[PDB]
């Protein structure tokens, strides 16, 4: 880092370079040992969280890969589809969480004082978690419906999740495929010599 | 004496000699030179050189000569255009990146797919 | 004097002057005007203007002039058109 | 895949119509 | 490209889930993590693979709201970074 600091043309862009920012943030915690009582505990607790970024130095190496540049361009050029995907997921999660929470209470036993005792869906946020896990076809199995109405809601959730995930992902994938094909074409093609000498 | 008419399979393609003279070493470059009557097929009654080739792809070859960028017509097979530009002398490694992956596709696939009682 | 023949790369495209005169400011609009013999390439023996361009896409350009809607031919690259 | 292709076609067309700036009808039709 | 994407995603999400599961850690227990399956990062590697491939065995899963957010992000990013080159 010091050798790189030796020569730093356009220091504004050098500071704006995210790679050097990551380098400095990753090198700060160790160098803070000499600088480092009451505030020291808090700054150490946050220094662990800073050291968490030490894994981000692998991007320094992987920046020279072509596929990662193509992926970055795809992400930057497909923001609308990401917004569409997050909106679809939020709507589906909310609706199915509410539906499953209300479905699981139909078969609730009257004896127990609490509203729901035998079901994992004791509230709606648990419904959010289950809805994500079920729409992504992940299916951990930590929480699942245990009532016929809950089972119907779960089948609907799985199907609607498959559909609302397979809607924009093909668009994003096609964008990446186009970008990767073009980048590999431009990389493969040998440097031209401009055979065609244009007429004046 | 600046215009030249190419008769390619019965379709008259007309152009200036400067256009042909842009890309040297190729067949049409030799056409543009003044010693072309003897070298090539030519009839003085219509002042046209005759080539017995597909005209629809010669449109794109001549477009390469005119504009300066080689493109592949999306209405003919890859091997057809490859063989045509092989005949005309154009190098195949000049096609633009926009139409290189579809051109060099079938050839990539084809290359990938390839004592008495003894 | 209402018909005009464009020779685009050896292919004769024929049309009325009104068709060219529809879209103003463009090159063919200047062709449609009566002061076009001097401005552009023209031979009086065949009464054709000569442009050294791809004819297959000029078909679609002239179709824009005729109908009024611009379309892209699916048989040529995007950059070519 | 059929359903996804339908959605892809519709979304592409809608984004095209949204992106394209409002035209001024350059082509003045002949009488 | 696929193996690089998978390695990057696995590492990042393993670190993220290991640190997320420690926010809700009980102060009473001497060990850093007692109620969570993510006692270290390599377990995070295993969970990240199982979750990005939409496999979801269920042997280990997040049990904290931050862990649940990290898990949802892991599932989505896994779907995307698997459907890129395949
Ligand atoms: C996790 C969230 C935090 C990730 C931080 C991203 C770090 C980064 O910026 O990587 C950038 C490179 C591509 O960036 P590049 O333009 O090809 O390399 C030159 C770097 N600049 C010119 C920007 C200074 O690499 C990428 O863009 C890869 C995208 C990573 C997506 C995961
Ligand atoms: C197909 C149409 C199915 C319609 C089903 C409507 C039944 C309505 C009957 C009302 C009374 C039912 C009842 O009292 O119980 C009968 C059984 C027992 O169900 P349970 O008592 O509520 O709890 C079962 C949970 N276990 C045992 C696994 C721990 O209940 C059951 O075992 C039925 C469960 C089967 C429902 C799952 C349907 C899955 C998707 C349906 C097809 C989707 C197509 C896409
Ligand atoms: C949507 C936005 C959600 C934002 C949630 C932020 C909540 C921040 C509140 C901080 C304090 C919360 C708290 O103290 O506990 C409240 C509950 C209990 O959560 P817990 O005590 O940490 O552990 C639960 C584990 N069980 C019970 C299953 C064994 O906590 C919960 O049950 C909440 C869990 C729901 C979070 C899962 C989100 C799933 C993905 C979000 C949507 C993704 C869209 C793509
Ligand atoms: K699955
Ligand atoms: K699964
Ligand atoms: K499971
Ligand atoms: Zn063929
Ligand atoms: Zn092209």
């Amino acid at each position: 880092f010091l050798m790189r600091v030796i020569f730093c043309p356009n220091k504004v862009e050098f500071i704006k370079n995210s790679l050097n920012i990551i380098d400095f943030v990753a090198i700060l915690p160790f160098y803070l040992e000499v600088g480092l009582s009451k505030a020291a505990k808090d700054v150490l607790g946050f220094l662990r969280v800073v050291r968490f970024v030490r894994i981000l130095r692998i991007f320094k190496l992987t920046r020279h890969f072509v596929g990662l540049r193509v992926l970055g361009h795809t992400l930057r050029a497909s923001t609308n589809e990401f917004l569409l995907l997050i909106i679809f997921l939020a709507l589906g999660v909310l609706i199915f969480a509410t539906m499953i929470y209300y479905a699981e209470r139909i078969g609730a036993q009257p004896n127990d004082p609490s509203a729901s005792e035998h079901t994992h869906f004791k509230n709606i946020p648990i419904g959010f978690w289950w809805a994500v896990v079920t729409m992504t076809t992940l299916g951990y199995g930590d929480m699942y419906p245990q009532t016929w109405s809950g089972m119907l809601v779960g089948a609907l959730c799985a199907l609607a999740g498959v559909l609302t995930i397979a809607m924009p992902v093909p668009v994003i994938v096609n964008n990446f495929g186009m970008y990767y094909s073009l980048a590999m074409a431009k990389q493969k093609l040998p440097k031209k010599k401009k055979k065609h000498i244009p007429r004046p | 004496s600046e215009r030249i008419v190419i008769n390619v399979g019965g379709t008259r393609h007309q152009t200036h000699r400067s256009t042909l003279r842009t890309l040297p070493g190729t067949r049409l470059a030799w056409l543009a030179e003044p010693d072309a009557h003897s070298h090539f097929d030519y009839d003085p009654r219509a002042d046209e050189f005759f080539f017995d080739r597909h005209p629809g792809v010669f449109a794109h070859i001549l477009n390469y000569y005119r504009t300066g960028k080689l493109h592949c017509p999306a209405d003919v097979c890859g091997p057809l255009y490859e063989e045509e530009l092989a005949f005309w002398g154009i190098d195949e490694t000049d096609v633009e990146p926009c139409c290189w992956m579809t051109y060099r596709q079938h050839r990539d696939a084809e290359e990938a797919l390839d004592r008495r009682w003894q």
